């Protein structure tokens, strides 16, 4: 019964490099993960001045 | 007086032969009075669809139980009487049927293989008695909180893939499920090019090829249709499923991050690495004593009742982490050891160590192929993914070539600062938000 | 085990600050408590270097 | 085409935390001239003649 | 061409002092070395009971050659194993590892089976493991049945149960410990075997550390069967039972014919999810049950006895009518309707079964350390099947007899309102 | 006892002038007050274990 | 065995009855301070030993409240002094100093 | 790991006939490791 | 205190040199452009707005 249990869809959430459910994630986790850190270093470089 | 290098120089080599329909035919021999024989297929439910997912699982509780020569009991009455033994599983990948028998019971055995891929019954009357057996069996897998916490993963790191489909299937699937959805599963995967008949035991590999012509000829191979099945890549995916049920005494807690899959060369660091970290049960008697530092916490400060590392490997993809059970006040804890191991690897790992992990995978190597069924296993699945059998001496010589360096280069590549897959079950209160897992897979201080 | 949770200064930082398991919906009305203690800190500083030429 | 420009940032410098922080502490030093000098332009030219510094070459000696 | 080398034979030899090597060097990359020792729970008495599960609990404690730190990361560093297996009768120590590395856990196994220290304060941490084990154990509910079943059947020495008694968690004391390694961990009572090893340096080892002088001779307390019945009320789903009578000691010609018994009635399955139509206990149950159910012959030799018998599961409510219909079935064995086909298919299974069970290293070093102190012999597999060649179709059919007639032992758990006491059978 | 009679020094030498004799007593007491605390004193409790026989 | 070491011998007993924890009834190991090596020595002593332990820390904790001592006939004689706690503790350093070299491998 | 071995957290339910074959017992044997 | 003296805590230091080197920098040029140095910043290019 818990084989019944599929995960919903998340497509109205899911960033567009991650739409493709045929396409792995990791051509774009570099992209992804570089995206949000560089707000959060630039955060950085404003509280520094 | 013979060394461990000139051992593995020893094991004969497997020899391949290939008949002109596509069918691989894999001998090991060896001096034993017994064999292991069997057929594996490379089908399994990431080949099925949302439609017929469950259809291998279903074909597997029909395979036994009759063929147009053997009509339902006549081919268990043949398989007891002389003594052998007949069994069959199904991953996601792979499906498998295999007999253990006398070596002089070799042909017969492969002519119930043969009657068995090729002429199975799928009698109606049996397809309706293996509809309610099938059900029984999902409420029975539901009790066993490691295999749903383990399919919640694959549900969710392989998410609107077909990996995220388990094998059973779902129950409405197994219940709607008709006879042609069956025959349509076996028509269109169990093709002579995508199966291997793997031998291993007291056996000639010329009886074995023999045998292979004189029943498995009758096989269409080599140009079927237009109808060629193909595995596409499978999206991974950071996210986390969490069944909260206080009901059950201990919680069960799978986290993983993305793996290569089974030709890349990086996983025998891989499971170097998770040799060093390794597995624990509260029936080891090392405790705190342990090499494994994640072990020795675990033991001295009862933070679980067992963990393990898995390296689980699919096409171009796999699952990499860790399993474990603990109390439900320990959850936070048992995250946080596991964790900081796998950022200490990725950063600091040392030489000891790695030694020790090199020399645990290669007693765990040459433990594992000691019968004719595990061999007989290695040929046939090593036929499907490798497309050839990697002798021990090659799995050495990729073992020594991995250093403290390797493990850290590779468990970075994999680990550090990845988007993990978490699957919980039970108590899990305390287990920690996802932000705070993902947190744990770098470190400031690096 | 953990440095953060049995030190006897920091865990009183984690129990507060770090691992206290607070509401997933209380909303801007609820910032305003941490905005007192920044007007708070923000007034003794800025009182303080008043002190030094008052 | 190669890697986004993100992705290179990402393994070049923000994959280590060491390396995200140097990377911070050097874009706040070419950060601050850069801004202190373009917005002290905005300031100026919108008060053009008001600024003692517009007015002092006629006081020189 | 790819065929393999040519295999070597077991040497095997005896020593004046009663101590038995034997060793197979068959060229693999790994060895394994098993020490075993007349030292089984049927040695205990009512004032010791446990000591041998404490002491198979305590194969990492320190000894005088290395500290229980040292065993555990130098087995570890070469990736070995050292693993203690016990029954009624004998305690297995074995150690594997590659075989560049046989000296180090050699010397590892030497120390844990005699120069155990059993320090004070490391026993009493030990102690609330015996509560672990036990519990892991007892969640299989033939394990618990089959320990009733052993209590029943005899007054002595095979009523011990494998498992510490509860009321002796934490009384065991160092100096039960230190006597029962004394009394029984002795020459005359030890078998040294090897594979992957020499054996001329099992034989130096066995003349260089392994002669301990008898401290408690070959003991004549024999296993007295006395028949009875224990019954487990609790809360399980299903109703375990097993009934059984006196058959045989192992290795005389009486036993193979209970062997043979066994795979004529049916023990296990051959085909998954199969129907079992050769097991004639299954037929017979499956005619007037059409429940959920399995059954089982069971078959267990020892030193000096034997119970031979047959297993159910089943509803609560079909348990009489499971465990009657089994019965009647080997009654008509002992009535005579048994073929000549029937007993050479139970051969074949029983041959087949034996040889597949020394496959592996494991199942070939324990059936050959299990042969040393048994027989004091290795007998090959050929005449294992020439010994069940020998079996006639009435030494089976007076095996049926005798546990038909036999004074029976019963053990059951579960909700037993329709379990039959044994005159009821 | 040494450290407080020599505190004691260092005392008396701090409420007089910069003169002889008190220029060599104070660097006398001040090289005695360091060479108590870092030297002597770590010294006398290793003399002492080994006249207890540890 | 000569003259000298009896002198050597004999200032040890000096110190020992200048340290005076001879004067409240303690032995040299009841003095000495609880590191981890020494909880745990501590910890392997056996019922009787602890129990003695306990009362004469108990008993010298009690006088020194009062700053009393025994009688002299109740002091600690030098000849006397029981090493109870060395033994255990030689034994749970010697572990330690294994446990230390494997770290360095 | 520990193992019992008689057939010659809570575990799981065996409801069907074609689980239960192979439960019931054919000697008991205590393993431990490390 | 001699604990710390092998092959595996030398290996760890090995690997760690990296880390901590940058940290240095981390902590030099993070003083630098605290305090306005002019000692090390009048030898960057940009940062040369002195006009002494
Ligand atoms: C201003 C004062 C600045 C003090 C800096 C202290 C840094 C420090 O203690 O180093 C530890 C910290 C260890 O973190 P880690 O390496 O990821 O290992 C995690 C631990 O195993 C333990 O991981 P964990 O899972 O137990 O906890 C993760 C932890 C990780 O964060 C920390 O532990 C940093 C300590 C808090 C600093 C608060 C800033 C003020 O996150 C926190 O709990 C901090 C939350 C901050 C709450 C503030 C509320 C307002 O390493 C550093 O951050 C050093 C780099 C800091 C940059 C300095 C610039 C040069
Ligand atoms: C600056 C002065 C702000 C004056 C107070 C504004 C009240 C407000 O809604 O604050 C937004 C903000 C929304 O936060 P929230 O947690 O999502 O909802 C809070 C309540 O549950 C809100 O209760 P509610 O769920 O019934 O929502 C009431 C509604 C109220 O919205 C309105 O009445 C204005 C509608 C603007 C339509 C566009 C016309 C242009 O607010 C909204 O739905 C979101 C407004 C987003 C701002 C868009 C302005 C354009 O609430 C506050 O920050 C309260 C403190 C503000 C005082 C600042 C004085 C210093
Ligand atoms: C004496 C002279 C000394 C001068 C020294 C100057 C040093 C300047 C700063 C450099 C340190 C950077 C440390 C760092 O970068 O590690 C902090 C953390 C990381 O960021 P992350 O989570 O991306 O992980 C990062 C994951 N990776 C590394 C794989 C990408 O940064 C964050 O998270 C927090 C960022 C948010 C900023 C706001 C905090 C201020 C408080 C409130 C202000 C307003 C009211 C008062
Ligand atoms: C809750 C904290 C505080 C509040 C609400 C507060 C409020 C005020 C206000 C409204 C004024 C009038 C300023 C003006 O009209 O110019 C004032 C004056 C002053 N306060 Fe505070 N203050 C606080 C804390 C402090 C502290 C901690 C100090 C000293 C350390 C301080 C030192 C002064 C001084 C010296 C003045 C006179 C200078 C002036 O008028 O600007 N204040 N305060
Ligand atoms: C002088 C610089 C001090 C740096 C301390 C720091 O940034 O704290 C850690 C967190 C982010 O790291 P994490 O919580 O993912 O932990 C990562 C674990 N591997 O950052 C914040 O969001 C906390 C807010 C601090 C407010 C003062
Ligand atoms: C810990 C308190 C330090 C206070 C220093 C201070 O206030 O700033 C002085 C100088 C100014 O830069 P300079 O190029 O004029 O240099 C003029 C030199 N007098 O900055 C420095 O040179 C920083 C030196 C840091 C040393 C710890």
């Amino acid at each position: 019964s818990h084989t019944d249990i599929k995960v919903p869809d998340f497509s109205d959430y899911r960033r567009p490099e991650v739409l493709d459910s045929t396409k792995s994630s990791k051509e774009s986790s570099e992209a992804r993960k570089g995206f949000s850190y560089l707000v959060t270093a630039t955060t950085t470089v404003g509280v520094a001045y | 007086t013979a060394t461990y290098a000139q051992a593995l120089q020893s094991v004969p080599e497997t020899q391949v032969s290939q008949l002109d329909n596509g069918l691989r035919v894999a001998s090991e021999q060896s001096s034993q009075p017994t064999c292991t024989v069997g057929v594996w297929i490379d089908a399994g439910s990431r080949y099925e669809s949302e439609k017929n997912n469950g259809a291998g699982y279903f074909v597997e509780h029909l395979a036994f139980k009759g063929t147009k020569n053997r009509p339902g009991n006549a081919l268990e009455k043949e398989v007891e009487s002389m003594g052998a033994h007949l069994n069959a599983y199904s991953t996601r990948e792979h499906t498998a049927y295999y007999i253990k028998a006398l070596s002089k019971d070799l042909p017969k055995a492969v002519e119930l293989l043969a009657d068995i891929v090729q002429n199975c019954s799928l009698e109606d009357s049996q397809i309706e008695k293996e509809r309610d057996v099938i059900l029984q069996e999902l409420q029975e897998n539901d009790t066993s909180m490691r295999d749903v916490v383990f399919n919640y993963l694959h549900a969710t790191a392989f998410q609107g893939t077909p990996l995220a489909q388990s094998v059973e299937g779902p129950s409405e699937n197994v219940r709607k499920l008709s006879r042609a959805d069956l025959t349509e599963y076996l028509s269109r995967h169990y093709k002579a090019p995508r199966m291997v008949l793997a031998a291993a035991g007291g056996l000639e590999h010329r009886q074995l090829l023999d045998l292979a012509q004189k029943h498995f000829s009758g096989l269409s191979g080599t140009y079927d249709e237009d109808a060629v099945p193909t595995l596409s890549p499978c999206r991974f995916t950071g996210s986390q499923i969490c069944h909260r049920e206080d009901g059950l005494p201990l919680a069960h807690v799978a986290i993983a991050v993305e793996g290569p899959g089974w030709a890349h060369p990086d996983n025998v660091a891989l499971q170097v690495a998770n040799a060093i970290i390794g597995h624990y049960d509260c029936t080891y008697g090392g405790g705190a004593h342990l090499s494994s530092p994640l072990a020795s916490i675990a033991a001295t400060n009862k933070l679980c009742q067992s963990f393990q590392t898995f390296n689980i490997c699919y096409a171009d993809t796999g699952l990499l982490g860790a399993h474990f059970v603990c109390d439900h006040m320990s959850i936070d804890d048992m995250m946080f050891v596991l964790q900081g191991q796998w950022m200490r690897l990725c950063t600091s790992a040392t030489e000891s160590e790695v030694l020790r992990g090199k020399n645990l995978l290669r007693n765990a190597l040459v433990s594992h192929l000691d019968g004719t069924t595990p061999v007989c296993e290695d040929i046939g699945r090593s036929l499907l993914t490798y497309g050839r059998r990697i002798p021990l001496a090659e799995w050495e010589s990729r073992i020594a070539e991995v250093d403290a360096r390797v493990v850290r280069e590779v468990c970075s590549k994999y680990f550090y600062d990845q988007c993990p897959a978490v699957a919980g079950f039970g108590p899990i209160e305390q287990l920690p938000d996802y932000n705070r897992i993902r947190s744990g897979m770098f470190w400031l201080r690096f | 085990t953990n440095i953060r949770k049995s030190h006897p200064l920091m865990k009183i930082v984690n129990n507060a600050f770090i691992d206290l398991p607070a509401p997933s919906n209380i909303s801007s009305w609820w910032n305003f408590g941490s905005l007192l203690g920044i007007c708070l800190i923000l007034q003794i500083l800025t009182g303080l270097f008043l002190a030094m030429h008052y | 085409v190669a890697p986004t420009l993100t992705a290179r940032l990402y393994s070049l410098l923000f994959r280590r935390t060491s390396t995200f922080a140097l990377t911070i502490v050097v874009g706040a030093l070419f950060f601050e001239r850069a801004f202190d000098q373009g917005a002290d332009a905005i300031y100026e030219h919108i008060n053009e003649g008001k600024l003692w510094k517009h007015i002092k070459h006629k006081y020189e000696n | 061409a790819g065929v393999p080398p040519h295999p070597q034979d077991l040497e095997f030899t005896r020593l004046p002092n009663g101590l038995v090597i034997a060793s197979l060097e068959n060229y693999a990359p790994a060895s394994r070395i098993g020490l075993f020792i007349k030292a089984g729970s049927r040695y205990e008495n009512s004032n010791n009971l446990g000591t041998s599960h404490l002491l198979r609990l305590a194969s990492s404690l320190t000894t005088k050659g290395a500290s229980s730190f040292k065993i555990t990361r130098g087995i570890e560093a070469v990736g070995g194993k050292l693993s203690v297996t016990s029954t009624r009768e004998n305690m297995a120590y074995t150690v594997e590892c590659l075989r560049d590395d046989v000296d180090i856990l050699m010397e590892f196994l030497l120390n844990v089976t005699t120069a155990p220290e059993f320090r004070r304060w490391e026993v009493a941490a030990l102690q609330p493991q015996l509560r672990i084990d036990k519990a892991v154990a007892l969640q299989n509910p033939q394990a618990h049945v089959i320990e009733n079943l052993h209590a029943a059947a005899y007054r002595n020495a095979l009523a011990n149960s494998l498992y510490c008694p509860d009321y002796r968690i934490g009384k065991v004391t160092p100096v039960e410990l230190h006597d029962y390694v004394q009394n029984h961990f002795t020459s005359a009572r030890m078998a040294l075997i090897g594979l992957g090893v020499s054996h001329p340096v099992l034989k130096q080892v066995a003349e260089q550390f392994l002669n301990i002088r008898g401290g408690l001779g070959l003991s004549g307390a024999k296993a007295k069967y006395h028949g009875g019945e224990i019954r487990e009320q609790n809360g399980d789903s299903l109703v375990h039972a097993a009934l059984v009578a006196e058959s045989a000691a192992i290795g005389s010609a009486e036993a193979n014919a209970f062997s043979v018994l066994q795979h004529v009635l049916g023990a296990g399955p051959h085909v998954k999810r199969g129907s079992n139509a050769t097991s004639s206990l299954y037929q017979a149950v499956a005619k007037g049950v059409h429940q959920p159910f399995d059954v089982s012959a069971f078959n267990a030799s020892y030193s000096d006895s034997g119970l031979f018998g047959f297993y159910t599961i089943s509803q609560a409510a079909s348990a009489g009518d499971v465990i009657k219909a089994a019965y009647n079935q080997v009654k008509t064995i002992a009535q005579g309707n048994l073929s000549n086909p029937d007993v050479q298919a139970a051969k074949n299974k029983l041959k087949a079964g034996y040889l597949m069970s020394v496959e592996s290293s494991e199942g070939f070093l324990d059936e050959v350390g299990s042969q040393a102190l048994a027989a004091g012999s290795y007998t090959p597999p050929s005449t294992v099947l020439q010994q069940i060649d020998a079996v006639a179709d009435a030494d089976v059919i007076n095996a049926a007899k005798k546990f038909v007639s036999g004074r029976k032992s019963m053990a059951a758990s579960g909700n037993l309102g329709h379990t039959p006491f044994i005159d009821e059978l | 006892w040494a450290l407080v009679a020599d505190l004691l020094t260092l005392t008396w030498i701090g409420g007089q002038p910069v003169e002889h004799p008190y220029i060599t007593i104070g660097q006398l007491a001040s090289v005695l007050y360091f060479l108590l605390i870092l030297v002597l004193m770590p010294t006398a409790g290793t003399i002492e274990n080994k006249l207890l026989k540890w | 065995v000569s003259a000298s070491s009896r002198w050597l011998e004999g200032i040890r007993k000096w110190y020992y009855n200048a340290a005076g924890f001879n004067k409240l009834g303690l032995m040299r190991d009841d003095t000495i301070h609880e590191n981890d090596d020494v909880k745990e020595a501590i910890r392997r002593l056996p019922e009787n030993l602890y129990n003695d332990r306990v009362f004469r820390i108990k008993r010298a904790l009690d006088l020194s409240m009062r700053q009393q001592i025994l009688p002299k006939e109740q002091w600690t004689k030098y000849e006397e002094d029981k090493s109870y706690l060395e033994p255990y503790l030689k034994e749970v350093i010697r572990e330690r100093k294994e446990r230390e070299e494997w770290a360095k491998k | 790991r520990g193992v019992a071995g008689a057939l010659r957290d809570l575990k799981r339910s065996v409801l069907c006939r074609e689980s239960l074959r192979g439960q019931a017992a054919g000697p008991l044997v205590a393993s431990v490791s490390l | 205190l001699t604990r710390f003296l092998g092959p595996r805590y030398r290996q760890l230091a090995r690997n760690w040199v990296p880390t901590a080197s940058l940290w240095g920098a981390v902590g030099a040029v993070g003083l630098v452009w605290a305090t306005d140095w002019r000692l090390i910043l009048d030898w960057v290019p940009y940062i040369n707005g002195k006009f002494k």
